[PDB]
């Protein structure tokens, strides 16, 4: 359509402006999201039994629910934990890729078939499940300015306004929190009750009784006595507010007409409902938001923030919100590289132009051949499920430059002609294009077959691969036709010739001469070619040596201004002690970290593989990019140095780390013939103590064994006194556990009414004795008149992979290079192990095939998709190996690039050499066509024809390239923002596009000539 | 920013830096031809 | 305060809920209660049982299940004073009027109630019918409103919400065709110059 | 027999409050009739998977139910969909006065 | 003219259809016993029939 559409410029013109305002749209209708579903979306079954502990949960609640789970759809792994506490956390993950939705909701049911069991406490504290995503979008706290708020009320007042608050913005997430809603506490009190002769039972009862919403019908309502005109309904015992109301309880009557009320035997106050998890905020008192999501992921975040002047105002004291997490920035300091490049290379190129066809009446057509095309690539990008990210964004990146390339590619072609036929504007554009018509068509398809091939891939690899693939097949699409319906017309009206200063334009002269040296080189250099085909493979040899001796890395560890630190203290350790450890980390940061480390959000209580009061976590925000110069004033390092400072931090483990860069090694033993835990937890034993000895200078993930305290209730003894082994138990827990009797509304909200001994009476293991209960006789009884103790070892956190009692592991071997060996031993090195024993892979260890582990896969293949698409230029076969063999050579210098450079094999660097080996492709295939060109489209001459063609296509070839070269010089260096993979992606071309020309083009005339000599040797 | 100024600059001064450092490691690679002796 | 005010600039705006109904507060006397020996249940149950109906058990009638309601029929509880009619028994073994412990007292309460969001609110249904620019009429609300007292707050329901409706909106996609049929017209050879035609 | 005071409290409550998590709740209506009726409507944009924009949310409805009062368990929740009302609407009628 | 013309005319959703159906209500005082919110029916029901 070429010489068709040269002659009717408009239609042209026209048909491009759609595509651009294919733009003025396609951006709005864009998510821009920080990254692609890179998960398996999973359901998550969260459950809690108020004051059990690891044993009952396990097998009370845990059980009832994993056993009851027969027929699930797409049950990849069943993952589980089982706290110390009452919480249970059955993980279900489903094959990255399956109806999230349906997905859940396929579960659910088989939970309500089996709830019913679950013991009371557990059933009415509420079931939960929920899927995870992308943890916490950004995470905003609040605290006190004015120093009047209490650990609890942030949480409290966030509780009533915020949390529900989180969806002012347009879009909102699942799961967010911290703190704890306030909560009507009677804290009690053994001696007092032992006086008046009262159980925690009549307490526990008296609640339920003088506090609760009645129904009370209406009077003239439903089958009325005819002639009845008033009709009003009735209102009884409503629930309870004043936390006095509370307290002037009833709760027995002696002989002398007085009173005893809840006051009389409990503390009653306005407290959380429970504590577990302090946070703090520079040490400051302090409560956030878990917004663990919320659609332009952009645009909410900016909204949440739009939001808080909603409560500047509100509430007297201070209450200033800070935004300590927020993994936002990383998107408007992502879009921009994506402009500030095309930008960048759309000037860059601009000039090129300039010093070639120092025409700037003919210097505009690329540069609408540039956005036209990357605009219609927005485009075809919610053409599919694609998301404006930093990773889609690359491509954008990226192939700017190819789709740059294109431009001049047909510019130039286009121009030649006007200076060697010296015909007409028009008249030339149509022979121009009729040449490299079909070369840009294969070259354009070729392509197409090892970016597209790449895309279908893996799980979660292939979920980056694609959503890169295509935004660069998209991009290389536009890239035809805006170059082959647009170009060709934009070039065909402006321009002019014929048929031949000093000053800067002499260069033109100095540029004629190497264009001659390399004509008058390659013609002696064919003459006698083994000479230099010997050299070409002991490159080949050198490339590949090089390569396997380059590392392998999925992503950078791109520096991300955020990062954490964890905090484990020993078996027992009081929430004080696990404090103090806290605040000695907060200090470091905020003392010897000052220039970067903005803040340390806190919280004791909370750790990722362990929990309860050991358990420690801060959540440290450095100071932004700008502003820490030096890599030692960055994450790798100020981590690296925080961790060693922390060592001589004896008694408890501490370290911190930057952030994976991407949201997402561990190994699964199992119990399965029937052993124990003690049995099992002896044999992980063996095991990590075993792999132990092989090491270079592997960890359980779970918790240990904790101490803990048996009870034994001596029944006979208990009967021999009348006290029914009820009023017992609950007398227990009750005060010991917390129970969760009524409800309240507090304030026009619904809150629980606890109930638990206060601490005084409830520290040690002699105070169970304190504890009097009722018996029927009338008269109190001590426990101790029938409990006796003894101490044993248990579990604080516990846990089971499918149904079956299991410990995960944490086995890590990075050299970086083949860890397919790094999983054989364990499989055999623990398979010395007992019976019952065996193993499994879970998490990103089950996530078999990775990326460079499946990559040999897919490559080999491309070996035929551009093989075979290669051959489809008219007689294809004997020839096709001479384009192929131009790879090589770019890739030696990709390699050269990331070797010197330190560099790994990284997915943007995996990327790299495709577009490399794009281009390595590219040019030869503008060489070997009017190569072939000449030899048929009209009189014979090989060697002469070639050179020839080496010669008018030299000039195009090193154009691009000073472009390209240049559209990406910006990457390879920076490493202030993001960067890291601008790193890998930069290094990886320039290394490439350098050794892809100087050295890959003489080697084309080479390899083609004697491609060619190896056709009438038969 | 309004830093283009400073920037344009980079490139006038990129560009030629950078291509005859193409060019000549295109005129070494070029007489290393010496091969056809 | 609001749908007052608003009502001073109409010619010739409403709350849709109820509005409050007299409702009867009974106010169990628990001590007095105890002192009789009476279950704080046995109370409780006897009376809503018998004034709003129970959900007992079940029963086929004529082979399908069906419920059994107890209520006390009418002649019983159309009247406040009722209400001592109604005897609990207490552990004694002798039966206890209300009164013995009971006592009344009218208040206003809210019909039907409503929140938004899991938020207390109030309905409203502002009309203004001119035909023509009501993006002018919600404007009144949302300042209007804004001299109200604090936790008063704002918001759209219903057709309300939904913003952009059909003529509100007309006139951003009419100039967009003056794009996609100047631009499909100019595709007639040569189109530019003569397309305005 | 309750009335729009703890109907509003100990069921709306009890389950406007736990539904922390659902996806495209364009905006929570709700009504609370003094006779126990409760009536959280729950809207979605203009072109959701009704089955499971409806399907996905019951579940956080169990995730709740287990605290409301007996009686209103009991009489069992309910969940619907709301469309087109009454798409024809017949009525019966006794023609031999003999009906109630 | 044309613009004055059309800045001059309405604006309506849809017609108000003609449709052989249609609605009236019924709102009594707090406290109306069903007797008489439907003594209020009844006369509703009559003009209608009436
Ligand atoms: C993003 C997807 C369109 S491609 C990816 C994967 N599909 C494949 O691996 C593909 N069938 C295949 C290729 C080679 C060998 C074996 C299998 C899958 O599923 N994902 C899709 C999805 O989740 O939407
Ligand atoms: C808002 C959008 C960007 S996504 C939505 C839909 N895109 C898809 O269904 C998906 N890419 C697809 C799946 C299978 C084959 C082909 C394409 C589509 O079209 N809409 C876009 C739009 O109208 O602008
Ligand atoms: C019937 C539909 C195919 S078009 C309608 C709407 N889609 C859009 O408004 C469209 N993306 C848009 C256009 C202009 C500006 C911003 C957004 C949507 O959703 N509905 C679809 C559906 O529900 O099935």
């Amino acid at each position: 359509m070429p010489n068709f559409f040269i002659d009717r410029p408009i239609f042209a013109w026209v048909i491009a402006i759609i595509i651009m305002l294919a733009g003025g749209l396609a951006i709005l209708k864009l998510p821009v999201a920080q990254y692609p579903t890179i998960a398996p979306p999973a359901v998550t079954i969260s459950a809690s039994y108020p004051g059990a502990d690891a044993k009952t949960v396990q097998d009370t609640v845990t059980q009832v629910i994993e056993q009851n789970m027969n027929g699930i759809d797409n049950l990849m792994y069943m993952s589980s934990n089982s706290d110390s506490t009452g919480t249970v956390q059955i993980t279900l993950t489903f094959e990255s890729g399956t109806d999230a939705d349906i997905a859940q909701v396929q579960v659910q049911n088989k939970l309500q078939l089996a709830m019913p069991l679950l013991p009371q406490e557990v059933q009415q504290q509420g079931v939960s499940v929920e899927k995870s995503s992308s943890s916490f979008l950004m995470v905003v706290g609040v605290i006190n300015t004015d120093g009047t708020m209490t650990q609890e009320d942030i949480s409290d007042y966030v509780a009533a306004n915020m949390k529900d608050a989180i969806s002012r913005t347009s879009g909102v997430g699942d799961v967010q929190l911290f703190g704890s809603q306030y909560a009507m506490r009677i804290w009690m009190n053994p001696n007092e009750l032992n006086k008046f002769q009262l159980t925690p039972v009549d307490v526990i009862t008296a609640i339920k009784a003088q506090n609760a919403q009645v129904a009370a019908g209406q009077l003239g309502g439903t089958p009325p006595v005819k002639g009845q005109q008033l009709n009003a309904s009735i209102i009884a015992q409503t629930r309870l507010t004043s936390t006095e109301e509370f307290g002037k309880i009833l709760l027995k009557v002696n002989q002398d007409g007085s009173r005893v009320l809840l006051r009389d035997v409990a503390k009653i106050e306005l407290g959380g409902e429970n504590y577990d998890i302090i946070a703090e905020f520079n040490g400051q008192p302090a409560s956030g938001l878990g917004i663990k999501l919320a659609a332009n992921a952009l645009d909410t975040a900016a909204a949440i923030r739009a939001e808080l002047a909603k409560m500047e105002p509100f509430f007297p004291s201070g209450l200033k919100i800070v935004y300590p997490y927020d993994t936002t920035p990383f998107v408007k300091i992502s879009i921009h590289e994506v402009v500030k490049t095309l930008v960048e290379a759309i000037i860059l190129v601009f000039l090129v132009m300039y010093l070639f066809l120092q025409n700037f009446r003919a210097t505009l057509i690329p540069t609408i051949a540039v956005p036209v095309v990357l605009l219609g690539t927005f485009a075809v990008l919610a053409a599919f499920g694609f998301s404006i990210n930093t990773l889609t964004m690359f491509g954008m990146v990226l192939a700017i430059g190819l789709l740059v390339d294109d431009a001049i590619v047909v510019v130039e072609n286009v121009e030649r002609v006007m200076a060697e036929e010296g015909l007409p504007p028009k008249e030339a554009t149509r022979k121009s294009m009729g040449q490299i018509q079909g070369a840009l068509v294969g070259i354009a398809m070729v392509l197409s077959a090892v970016f597209v091939p790449m895309a279908f891939f893996g799980g979660s690899t292939g979920a980056i691969y694609r959503q890169f693939s295509i935004t660069i097949v998209s991009a290389m699409a536009l890239s035809v036709l805006v170059a082959l319906i647009l170009t060709p017309a934009l070039c065909a009206t402006m321009l002019k010739p014929i048929a031949k200063k000093g000053f800067f334009g002499w260069f033109n002269r100095m540029f004629e001469k190497s264009t001659h040296h390399y004509t008058d080189s390659v013609g002696g250099i064919l003459r006698s070619t083994g000479r230099y085909l010997v050299l070409y493979l002991i490159i080949v040899v050198g490339m590949a040596y090089l390569f396997v001796r380059l590392p392998s890395s999925f992503l950078p560890d791109e520096d991300q201004g955020v990062f954490m630190t964890m905090v484990q203290l020993p078996a027992g350790a009081t929430q004080e002690r696990t404090q103090k450890v806290l605040n000695e980390v907060t200090h470091y940061y905020l003392t010897k970290e000052k220039n970067n480390v903005e803040s340390v959000f806190a919280v004791n209580g909370f750790g990722f593989a362990g929990r309860g009061q050991n358990t420690g976590i801060a959540f440290v925000s450095l100071k932004d990019w700008a502003d820490r110069p030096g890599e030692e004033n960055k994450v790798e390092a100020i981590t690296m140095r925080a961790t060693r400072a922390f060592s001589q931090i004896k008694d408890a483990m501490v370290f911190a780390f930057n952030l994976p860069a991407i949201v997402e090694f561990d190994f699964e033993l199992i119990d399965q013939a029937g052993l124990g835990h003690e049995k099992l937890t002896q044999a992980r034993n063996q095991l990590l103590a075993e792999a132990a000895k092989h090491p270079d200078m592997v960890r359980p993930n779970g918790l240990e064994d904790t101490p803990q305290f048996k009870i034994d209730i001596d029944q006979e003894k208990a009967q021999a006194l009348g006290v029914s082994i009820n009023d017992i138990n609950t007398t227990l827990g009750a005060a010991w556990g917390g129970s969760y009797v009524n409800d309240f509304i507090d304030r026009g909200r619904v809150k629980k009414v606890y109930v638990m001994s206060e601490a005084k009476y409830r520290m040690l293991p002699d105070d169970i004795g304190d504890w009097y209960v009722r018996a029927a006789d009338g008269q109190m009884v001590p426990f101790s008149a029938f409990s006796s103790s003894r101490w044993e070892y248990g579990s604080p956190r516990l846990e089971r992979y499918n149904g079956l009692p299991s410990m995960e592991i944490l086995g890590q071997a990075a050299p970086g290079k083949s860890t397919g060996e790094a999983m054989e031993l364990m499989e055999q090195l623990a398979s010395k192990l007992p019976t019952g024993v065996g193993y499994d892979w879970t998490g990103m260890s089950y996530q078999e095939r990775l990326s460079g582990n499946q990559a040999p896969s897919l490559y080999a293949i491309s070996l035929i998709v551009v093989f075979l698409c290669l051959a489809a230029l008219y007689e294809s076969w004997s020839i096709p190996f001479s384009v192929m063999l131009v790879v090589p050579l770019g890739v030696i210098g990709a390699l050269l690039a990331a070797t010197f450079r330190g560099l790994t094999n990284d997915v943007y660097f995996q990327v790299g050499l495709l577009t490399t080996i794009g281009l390595s492709a590219k040019n030869a295939i503008l060489i070997v066509e009017f190569a072939k060109d000449l030899m048929d489209k009209e009189g014979k001459g090989l060697i002469e024809a070639t050179l020839d063609a080496v010669r008018m296509r030299l000039r195009p070839i090193l154009m691009t390239s000073l472009a390209f070269i240049l559209g990406v010089m910006p990457l390879v260096i920076s490493t202030g923002a993001g960067s890291g993979a601008q790193n890998a992606v930069g290094t990886g071309v320039m290394g490439g596009m350098v050794t892809a020309t100087v050295l890959a083009i003489f080697f084309v005339p080479v390899f083609f000539v004697v491609v060619r000599r190896r056709f009438s040797r038969k | 920013s309004p830093m283009s100024l400073i920037l344009m600059l980079v490139v006038f001064g990129l560009i030629f830096y950078f291509m005859i450092l193409r060019p000549q490691q295109k005129r070494t690679k070029e007489h290393k031809k010496l091969m056809d002796s």
